[PDB]
């Protein structure tokens, strides 16, 4: 967002991080996410002390 | 001089500007052929004159 707001030609140098997340894109949106996939057992590891 | 009545609501456009400087990373590129002779703007990588 920070990026497309200074292609545009607006000087965000005193607004606020959250003034710029305030701030209006004309139809375009942009997000991110984290997730982590989990996976099967595929390898198993195993010590037996006597 | 005194006309009929005027009501006008114009609608303008921010207009915000960044200068257009100078084309930089523009090559002139010469060559001696029989086919396609004078420019021929190859402004993109994919498409070539055949």
């Amino acid at each position: 967002q920070k990026s497309y707001l200074k292609s545009k030609g607006v000087d965000l140098s005193y607004m606020t991080l959250q003034e710029i997340k305030e701030a209006n894109t004309g139809s375009k949106v942009f997000l991110k996410a984290k997730i982590k996939v989990l996976d099967a057992m595929e390898d198993i590891d195993l010590s037996i002390e006597i | 001089a005194i006309g009929l009545p005027s009501i006008n609501i114009s609608f303008k456009e921010l207009a915000t500007t960044v200068k257009e400087r100078s084309a930089r990373g523009i090559i002139a590129m010469v060559l001696k052929d029989a086919k396609a002779l004078g420019l021929n703007e190859i402004h993109e990588k994919e498409d070539i004159p055949v």
